């Protein structure tokens, strides 16, 4: 005799896409931080690619 | 008689020495996009520049 059984199987697929920032998430509003981020350079340009 | 306010250029350099084209950075999206691609040809995509 043979009989048929069922089998679950769960892979995730992709996560929820997450972009950030320099110029707001490490500073608010003040434009003495993108003076500070200009004259040291680009730092998180490679990272936002 | 003109008007001078400041902002940031790019400017393409040539190996005569002499400068042959240049562009912007805030006039139009497309450049924009040139400015911030570090490039003066774009190709067709999405970008997220500023
Ligand atoms: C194989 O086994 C299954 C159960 O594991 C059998 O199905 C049942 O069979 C009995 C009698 O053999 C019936 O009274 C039940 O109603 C059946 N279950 C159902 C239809 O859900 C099946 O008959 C067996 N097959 C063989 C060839 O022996």
């Amino acid at each position: 005799n043979f009989t048929i059984s069922v089998t679950t199987e769960i892979l995730p697929v992709s996560m929820t896409k997450t972009s950030v920032d320099c110029t707001m998430y490490i500073c608010g509003d003040s434009t003495e931080c993108s003076n500070l981020l200009l004259q040291y350079g680009s730092f998180c340009t490679q990272l936002k690619r | 008689v003109g008007y001078l306010q400041p902002r940031t250029f790019l400017l393409k350099y040539n190996e005569n020495g002499t400068i042959t084209d240049a562009v912007d950075c805030a006039l139009d999206p497309l450049s924009e996009t040139k400015c911030t691609l570090k490039s003066f040809t774009v190709e067709k995509g999405i970008y997220q520049t500023s």
